[PDB]
């Protein structure tokens, strides 16, 4: 792509999301999703290969179906309330349709199948946009309609997402597929707490984005997309293996790292509402994710896998990728737990 | 509700089932997607016109414009798929299985 | 440190912790009422703003 | 009998074995648009008929 | 829960009523920790780019510390404002609803009966 | 809105079309103008939990 | 506690800013100085605990555990510096950093006032411990050992997190001093049964409880020597310390909820003691010995008597020094013959006379020869358990017979008989090795002179 | 599901076992059909009769598990005269587990299914007695 | 060189000792924030000695 056109397309992806986030009108929310989908397809197609074309097609079909269901919910809401204001919906059928539409857009289980495939089929930079920025608009909508959401439906989607994400990631060797299932699992935490305290949905979203952004950036720095290609990092950039280790432990939710904070604060809110079984089940099931994060740390940082002779040639050249914000992101991904009370700025 | 809504809502349901139950041609599924938009356009227009919601009269046009633009994007992807494989069959789009 | 300093330092610690504990129990009770009744500043889900309404004489009288 | 066998079998070995089996069920997919969207239709129908999520 | 506060000046980082609160002290231990995180980010930046970790680019390390401390100061001001608002709302509600928060007539242990459970 | 930029800047991007009892071209009223006006004024300011 | 936290933190820049050839000298010297200052924690009062601030406090329970913790760091640096001699400088410094960070988390863990602060630091110790096992362990099995260690601990500790937050919502505080005055009795309902299990299983797994102990023979055996020292000496005692604290808020339900865990411990100690008789790996035998000793601590904590609580505190301290000494003794043979098999090198008393004296002293403390503090702790527990039920003296008596058998079997197999003919690289014991052994046993026997300082708050 | 579950919990424990079994068989049978639907959709059967065979095999297993649990637990509550006891479900839950082993022709799955389904069933009964909420309504 | 090089060799040896002094000093500052009951407990409250102004610091 012409670099100027690439900038305009990224700004349009952001504009679509911003429109969703500032709109008080359901039509403008729908337009924001349409604009966002239109602008993201080129960045998925940009490397021109059959896998990128398949991923773009699978993504287009999923998102277009979701957006039609969203519009159906809006129109039903208009028929039963005569207004367009972005707020609680006034019909239970409209609520179910919009909740399902947003679950499809988020890739929540059982609407999840596209996330692993689409992420695998596109470049790492595109996957970073797909798994971080693309969650902002659907979450911002769920944040505003949650009082009218069916409690059983949203909690069912959350439980399934945590289960499927945890189990799906166990069988993966591709880094992009691991991040896709990790995203699905982390999605379930955000929606599980939404009925009780939407502020903790925002907290988990922000910290998830920071950690996911850190992981993709480090994968991009060495152009690694598989477990075995990442296992060579120790013999090229040792510092990167330590940073990868810290972030993976943080994503695993281990104290005293930053990733424990969202799990800690969500458990607190659910227990205040006499929800004991569900947070206990969620916390235990999250051990699945810790397992396949720990497997990566074993092959990357805590042991030394075999290298190749041609790796010696790489020693003579410096890293020249930008790695934008990486030093800041990795610190925020790991060392923020002592500042947990700062979550009140999200209130 | 009035009787007409039953049929417009059936049409949306029919085209949604048609969208979710693929055969082979990717083109046949895109038509079901456009069918969904047509039923939304009609139901929106009927609700807005009957209620005399004057400023909402422009909403069906915006719906049609944005949905046609999204249909152009869908057709472009179909052409790129047909270039890769020589058909628009969805069973050739299974590389990402692995 | 002598026993007196530790003793009265303990009382200062206990007072702060007892005060925080009572406030924690009060906040939960306040949240339960506000969410049940909707008469407080919290759980105040917005309704349509009535300044949006047009009060001009319309094209027809009955409205 | 106890330390090397049964105390392994009743907890870590069996729990680990089940997760592995569940993982292969989840990830043994054919990558077909047709089947994935067919499962969406089942999900929506179940959500209405069985769980009445539309109410 | 506090999204629709009656006195919520919407989409404002620090509404004007926050100016009645004491500012965070520049020696605040939380602000010192934020500065330390900035210093760690500066060291990591040297490490990933294979410069001498402690000495390389002292100008860059200084801007890491300053920017973290600068942003940290305002985030703490908002943090302290949001907890002040929470307490203000809580106490106003308790005053407006005395029937829901009655002062208990609370007895001494000489009067209240607690069962004894021997440990034997 | 998630971010209420419109209210902060005092610019009306899409509020003008949210309800049918807002100002219309040539003062054409919607059929249910009176009912919507009465419901909006009743529920104004008290929050949705009370309004329901 | 800042007078200990800050100096511990400064060990890190000291390690990183030191001359390349002085990393072991500098960190060892200053960690010993920190250990010396920890004796100021012995300002304990008869009635009130020593309450520093809103965050931290020290009573007669945590004080001895703190002194042991800070004492262990220099010993671990001494024990590690030989087998890390060919490691490159940066990785050596990172190894020391993990040890320092573990000490930092531990001393804050033992003084945390609030149970949720205790929890965060209690889990925090996992991370450096896992890294030490998996990165610097020697065998392929270290990777599997790390996973068993990690997921056994978290399977229990995540339910504990839910329970603790539930208690704070109901009581209003998790501050330990407040809970002493606001504690309410636990009614006997199904919901309280699972609260009790949530509050206890995490600590039970760390002891470990018999049945839930399979992680320990893996982790303690695959870790490097410093890893084994801290794992057995201190980290097992987080479970005991946690149980001793949390049982405050679980009465009277502990009366009947204790029964299944008392049976597991009383029978488990006999099972694990028997296992020691047929172990072929010297390190594995020492690891199973720890499970048997900690079964007594579990039983002592669950019967909740003043004598059992004094005995439990003494045993935890006594076992910490003894088990660490045994691992160091076993490691010194491993650094010569590079095998953990116990029957491989025999008759070492003929080749290493003084080292055979350390083996004897380590063995005698392990089988609880009076008047060692090992015996004092075991005796007090046996006394209290006899009052709980006279019949327990049979299980306690059998265990003491079996313990003597495997303790001296280890001594006889390795130190006595005829030396192995083909093993010809048993060089004389280094000054470092001899100092390392005597820094275990000398404090252990000195405590016999003044036992009260390790008898805990019930004294 | 809301209705069948309501019918099951309306019947007092250890009484009207025939109606108790009808409810649990329906709950199990419905779960089997749901499993069949996703299985047939995601793993296409080789032929139409193969797919009907899979559905029958999965549905019958789930209904058989549901019937035995409902029947066994209701009878245990009757011969012991202990309606409000989790042990009845613990027994019913294991019986359903053994059926799962028998249908899968595996002793190992049967024993694992006994232990885990038995405990799960007991927890369900405890929750009903104590009012444990799985999907708890927001309160604070 | 004397003084120099000696200092460059051995300056790290002030870190931990200065950590202890700083840690000690911060411990005292925390005690000055917990004076709500100084000379006010029922057990120890008393009249101040003539010159004396606080019973402990
Ligand atoms: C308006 C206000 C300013 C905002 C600017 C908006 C973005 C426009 C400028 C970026 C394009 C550009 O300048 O260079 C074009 C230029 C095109 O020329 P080219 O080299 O021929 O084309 C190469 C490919 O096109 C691309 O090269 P590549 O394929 O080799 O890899 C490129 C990669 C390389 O970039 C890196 O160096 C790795 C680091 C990138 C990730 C870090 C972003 C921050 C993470 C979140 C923390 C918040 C900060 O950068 C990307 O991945 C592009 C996406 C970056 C955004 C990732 C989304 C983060 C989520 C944001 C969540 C915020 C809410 C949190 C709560 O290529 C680039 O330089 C791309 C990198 C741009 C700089 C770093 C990324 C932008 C800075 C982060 C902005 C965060 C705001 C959210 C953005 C959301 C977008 C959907
Ligand atoms: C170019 C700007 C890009 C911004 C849009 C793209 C990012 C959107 C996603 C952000 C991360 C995820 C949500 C974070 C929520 C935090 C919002 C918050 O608490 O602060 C808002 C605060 C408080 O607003 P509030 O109290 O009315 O409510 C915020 C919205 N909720 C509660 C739903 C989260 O407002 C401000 O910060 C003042 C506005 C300053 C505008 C400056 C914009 C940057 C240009 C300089
Ligand atoms: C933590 C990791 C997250 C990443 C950190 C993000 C850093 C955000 C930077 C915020 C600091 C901004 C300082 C600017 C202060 C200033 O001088 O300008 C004021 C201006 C807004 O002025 P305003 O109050 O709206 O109008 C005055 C009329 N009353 O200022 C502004 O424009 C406001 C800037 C927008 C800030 C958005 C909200 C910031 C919160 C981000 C999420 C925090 C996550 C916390 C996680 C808790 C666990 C640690
Ligand atoms: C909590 C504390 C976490 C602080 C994190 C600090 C920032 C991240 C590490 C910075 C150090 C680093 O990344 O590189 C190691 C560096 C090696 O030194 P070198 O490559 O030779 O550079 C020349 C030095 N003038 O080392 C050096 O020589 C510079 C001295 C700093 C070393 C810091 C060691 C970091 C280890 C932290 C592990 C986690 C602690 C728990
Ligand atoms: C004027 C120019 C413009 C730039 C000015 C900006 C300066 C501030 C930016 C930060 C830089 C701090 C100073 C860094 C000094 C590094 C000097 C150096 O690298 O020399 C190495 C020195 C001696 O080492 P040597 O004896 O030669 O070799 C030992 C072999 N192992 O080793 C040392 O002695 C280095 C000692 C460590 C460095 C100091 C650590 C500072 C910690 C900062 C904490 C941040 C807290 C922020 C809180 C703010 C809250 C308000
Ligand atoms: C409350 C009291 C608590 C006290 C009791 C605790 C009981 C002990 C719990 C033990 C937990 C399971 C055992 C953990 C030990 C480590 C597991 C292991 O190492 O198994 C190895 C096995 C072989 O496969 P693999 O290692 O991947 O092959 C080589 C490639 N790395 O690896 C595998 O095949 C995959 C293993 C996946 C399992 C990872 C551990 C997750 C444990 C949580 C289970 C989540 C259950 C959620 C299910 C909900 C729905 C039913
Ligand atoms: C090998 C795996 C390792 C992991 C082990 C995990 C252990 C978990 C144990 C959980 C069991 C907790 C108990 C739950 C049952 C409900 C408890 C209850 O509320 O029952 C109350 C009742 C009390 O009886 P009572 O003393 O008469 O009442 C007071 C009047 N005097 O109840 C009573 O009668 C008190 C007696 C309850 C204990 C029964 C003991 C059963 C026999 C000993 C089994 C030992 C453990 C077996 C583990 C095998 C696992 C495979
Ligand atoms: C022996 C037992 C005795 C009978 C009792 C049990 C039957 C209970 C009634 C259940 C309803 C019948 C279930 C049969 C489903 C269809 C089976 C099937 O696989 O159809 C064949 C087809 C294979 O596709 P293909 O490879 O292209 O070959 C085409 C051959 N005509 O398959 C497909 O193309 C898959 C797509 C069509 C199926 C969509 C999913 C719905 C069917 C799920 C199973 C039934 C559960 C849902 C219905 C419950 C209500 C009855
Ligand atoms: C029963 C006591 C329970 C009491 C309440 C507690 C609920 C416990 C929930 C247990 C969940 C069990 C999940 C088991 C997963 C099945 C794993 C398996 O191996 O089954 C295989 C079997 C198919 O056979 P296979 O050979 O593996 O594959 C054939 C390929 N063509 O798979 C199949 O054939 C289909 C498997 C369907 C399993 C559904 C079982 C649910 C039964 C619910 C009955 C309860 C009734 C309601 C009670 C209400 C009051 C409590
Ligand atoms: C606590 C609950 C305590 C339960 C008590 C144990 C119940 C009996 C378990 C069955 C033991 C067994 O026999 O398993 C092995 C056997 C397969 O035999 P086989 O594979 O041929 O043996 C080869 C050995 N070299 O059996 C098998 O076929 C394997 C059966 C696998 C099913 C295991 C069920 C567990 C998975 C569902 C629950 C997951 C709960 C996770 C809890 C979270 C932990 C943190
Ligand atoms: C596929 C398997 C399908 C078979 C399972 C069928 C669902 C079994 C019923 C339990 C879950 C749904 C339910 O109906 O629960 C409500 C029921 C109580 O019924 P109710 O009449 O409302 O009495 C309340 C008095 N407190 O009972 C309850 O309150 C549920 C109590 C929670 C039990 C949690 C079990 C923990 C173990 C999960 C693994």
């Amino acid at each position: 792509m012409n670099p100027i056109i690439f900038i305009i397309i990224l700004l349009t992806i952001m504009l679509g999301t911003i429109i969703v986030m500032i709109s008080s009108h359901w039509l403008l929310v729908w337009i924001g999703f349409e604009m966002n989908m239109l602008a993201i397809i080129p960045i998925m197609m940009k490397n021109h290969n059959p896998r990128a074309t398949e991923a773009s097609t699978k993504y287009f079909l999923t998102q277009s179906t979701a957006s039609m269901l969203l519009m159906m919910a809006v129109i039903i809401n208009l028929m039963f309330s005569g207004q367009w204001t972005v707020m609680k919906l006034f019909n239970p059928m409209a609520s179910m349709l919009m909740t399902m539409a947003l679950a499809m857009k988020l890739g929540m289980a059982p609407f999840h199948f596209w996330v692993p495939e689409v992420t695998q089929g596109i470049p790492l930079s595109s996957g970073l946009i797909l798994l971080t920025w693309q969650k902002l608009a659907p979450m911002s909508v769920l944040y505003q309609i949650f009082p009218s959401i069916n409690l059983n439906l949203i909690l069912t989607l959350s439980v399934l997402s945590i289960l499927i994400g945890g189990w799906g990631g166990l069988n993966q060797t591709q880094l992009r597929k691991i991040m896709a299932y990790s995203s699905i699992a982390h999605m379930g935490w955000m929606t599980a707490v939404l009925p009780y305290n939407p502020t903790m949905t925002l907290l988990n979203l922000i910290i998830y984005i920071i950690m996911t952004s850190t992981m993709f950036t480090m994968f991009m720095a060495n152009s690694t997309t598989t477990t075995l290609s990442l296992s060579h990092t120790w013999n090229k950039t040792p510092i990167m293996t330590v940073l990868i280790l810290a972030t993976l432990l943080s994503m695993g939710g281990l104290p005293p790292l930053s990733g424990f904070m969202p799990k800690w604060m969500i458990i607190q809110e659910m227990t205040k509402n006499n929800s004991i079984i569900l947070p206990t089940f969620m916390a235990i099931t999250a051990l699945l994710n810790l397992y396949f994060y720990m497997r990566l740390t074993y092959s990357t940082t805590l042991t030394m896998f075999p290298s190749t002779n041609n790796m010696k040639m790489k020693w003579q050249f410096p890293l020249m990728k930008k790695m934008t914000f990486l030093p800041t992101m990795v610190v925020l991904s790991t060392m923020m737990l002592p500042l947990t009370p700062m979550l009140s700025v999200l209130e | 509700m009035s009787m007409v809504y039953m049929n417009i809502m059936m049409a949306f349901t029919v085209s949604l089932v048609g969208l979710l139950m693929y055969r082979s041609h990717l083109m046949s599924s895109l038509l079901c997607l456009e069918g969904m938009m047509l039923s939304l356009f009609v139901m929106a227009a009927l609700t807005i016109l009957n209620s005399h919601f004057t400023l909402a009269s422009m909403m069906p046009i915006i719906l049609l414009v944005f949905a046609a633009c999204e249909a152009a994007l869908g057709l472009s992807l179909l052409v790129m798929v047909s270039n890769t494989y020589g058909t628009d069959y969805v069973q050739n789009l299974n590389l990402l299985q692995c | 440190d002598g026993p007196e300093k530790n003793y009265e330092r303990t009382m200062a610690i206990l007072q702060i912790e007892a005060e925080k504990a009572e406030l924690r129990l009060k906040e939960l009770e306040v949240r339960r009422l506000m969410r049940a009744r909707g008469d407080g500043p919290w759980f105040h889900y917005p309704t349509i703003d009535k300044e949006l309404i047009d009060h001009s004489p319309k094209a027809t009288p009955d409205n | 009998l106890l330390d090397l066998i049964w105390l392994e079998a009743i907890l870590p070995k069996t729990i680990s074995l089940a997760q592995m089996k569940a993982s292969t069920l989840v990830t043994n997919q054919k990558g077909l648009i047709k089947l994935y969207f067919l499962s969406f239709l089942i999900t929506i129908l179940i959500s209405m008929i069985l769980f009445n999520f539309h109410e | 829960m506090m999204t629709g506060r009656q006195g919520r000046a919407t989409f404002q980082f620090l509404p004007d009523e926050a100016r009645s609160l004491p500012p965070p002290k520049l020696t605040d231990p939380r602000l010192a920790f934020v500065g330390f995180l900035g210093y760690c980010s500066g060291l990591i930046d040297n490490a990933i780019r294979r410069r001498p970790v402690l000495l390389a680019g002292l100008h860059r390390q200084l801007l890491y510390i300053t920017s973290f401390v600068f942003v940290g100061y305002y985030l703490l001001k908002r943090q302290d404002y949001m907890y002040a608002v929470r307490d203000h709302d809580m106490f106003s509600y308790i005053k407006s609803h005395p029937e829901d928060f009655p002062e208990k007539d609370k007895k001494t242990y000489g009067e209240v009966f607690e069962e004894f459970h021997p440990v034997r | 809105p998630f971010f209420d930029v419109q209210k902060r800047l005092g610019v009306d991007l899409d509020r003008w079309m949210t309800i049918q009892s807002a100002e219309q071209p040539h003062k054409i009223p919607s059929r249910c103008h009176a009912f919507e006006k009465e419901w909006i004024e009743c529920a104004h300011g008290i929050g949705s939990i009370r309004a329901e | 506690m800042l007078k200990y936290i800050i100096p511990t933190i400064m060990l890190m820049p000291l390690t990183w800013l030191s001359k390349n050839n002085m990393i072991w000298v500098n960190s060892t010297a200053h960690s010993l100085l920190i250990s010396f200052t920890s004796l100021l924690l012995m300002n304990q009062f008869g009635d009130n605990s020593l309450n520093f601030s809103l965050l931290f406090f020290s009573d007669s329970l945590s004080t001895p555990l703190l002194i042991l913790t800070m004492w262990l760091l220099p010993l671990m640096l001494m024990a590690s510096q030989h087998h890390l001699s060919k490691e490159n400088l940066t990785r050596k410094k990172l190894f020391i950093t993990m040890l320092i960070s573990l000490q930092l988390f531990l001393i804050m863990t033992f003084t945390a006032m609030e149970l949720i602060l205790f929890y965060i630091l209690f889990e925090a110790t996992l991370v450096p411990t896992l890294i030490i096992i998996t990165r610097w362990g020697n065998q392929t099995e270290r990777l599997n050992a790390g996973l068993y260690f990690l997921f056994y601990t978290l399977a229990g500790s995540l339910p504990l997190l839910v329970a603790l937050i539930y208690i704070q919502n109901t009581v209003g505080s998790l501050n330990f001093l407040m809970l002493q005055y606001w504690v309410q009795p636990v009614h006997n309902s199904w919901s309280n049964v699972f609260m009790w299990l949530a509050c206890m299983m995490a600590f039970m797994v760390k002891m470990p409880l018999y049945g839930l102990h399979l992680w320990l023979p893996k982790a303690h055996v695959e870790a490097p020597i410093a890893g084994s020292m801290v794992l057995a000496a201190v980290l097992l005692k987080l479970g005991g310390y946690g149980m001793l604290r949390i049982t405050l808020i679980l009465n009277p339900m502990t009366d009947f909820m204790a029964y299944p865990f008392i049976m597991l411990s009383l029978w488990g100690m006999i099972m694990t003691s028997s296992i020691c008789l047929r172990q072929t790996d010297l390190k594995s035998l020492i690891a199973y010995s720890s499970v048997s000793h900690m079964a007594l601590v579990i039983v002592a904590i669950l019967i909740q008597t003043p004598w059992s609580y004094m005995g439990a505190t003494a045993l935890m301290i006594a076992h910490g020094l003894t088990s660490s000494m045994l691992f160091c003794l076993a490691n010194s043979n491993y650094e010569r013959i590079h095998s953990r098999t116990m029957i491989l090198a025999r008759g070492l008393q003929t080749l290493l006379p003084l080292m055979a004296t350390w083996w004897l002293l380590a063995s005698l403390t392990n089988l609880a020869l009076p008047p060692t503090i090992n015996l004092i702790g075991e005796l007090f527990v046996v006394m209290s358990t006899f009052s709980w039920s006279n019949i327990t003296i049979i299980l306690m008596g059998v265990n003491m017979v079996i313990t003597a058998l495997y303790s001296l079997y280890m001594l006889i197999m390795t130190q006595r008989g005829k030396y192995t003919y083909h093993i010809n690289n048993i060089s004389p014991s280094f000054t470092r090795e001899n100092a390392l052994m005597s820094l275990h046993i000398l404090p252990l026997l000195l405590l016999t002179l003044n036992p009260k300082i390790i008898l805990g708050p019930l004294y | 599901a809301k209705t069948v579950l309501r019918q099951y919990w309306d019947i007092p424990e250890g009484t009207e076992c025939h109606r108790k079994t009808y409810a649990t068989t329906s709950i199990g049978g419905a779960a089997g059909l749901v499993v069949s639907a996703y299985s047939v959709a995601l793993k296409t059967p080789t032929s139409f009769l193969e797919g009907v065979a899979r559905t029958g095999r999965y549905t019958f297993t789930a209904a058989a598990i549901g019937a035995i649990f409902g029947l066994t637990s209701c009878i245990s509550a009757q011969v012991r005269e202990k309606p409000d006891d989790p042990l009845n479900y613990l027994i019913g839950g294991c019986a359903g587990g053994l059926i799962l082993g028998a249908r899968t022709r595996s002793y190992g799955i049967g024993a694992a299914a006994c232990a885990y389904m038995g405990l799960t069933a007991a927890l369900v009964k405890m929750g009903q007695l104590e009012g444990w909420q799985v999907f708890a309504e927001p309160k604070v | 060189m004397n003084l120099l090089q000696v200092v460059r060799d051995h300056w790290v040896h002030v870190l931990v000792p200065m950590g202890f002094v700083f840690g000690y000093y911060l411990d005292r500052k925390n005690d000055e924030k917990l004076t709500a009951f100084r000379n006010k407990s029922l057990l120890y409250k008393r009249e101040l000695k003539p010159n004396e102004e606080v019973t402990w610091k």
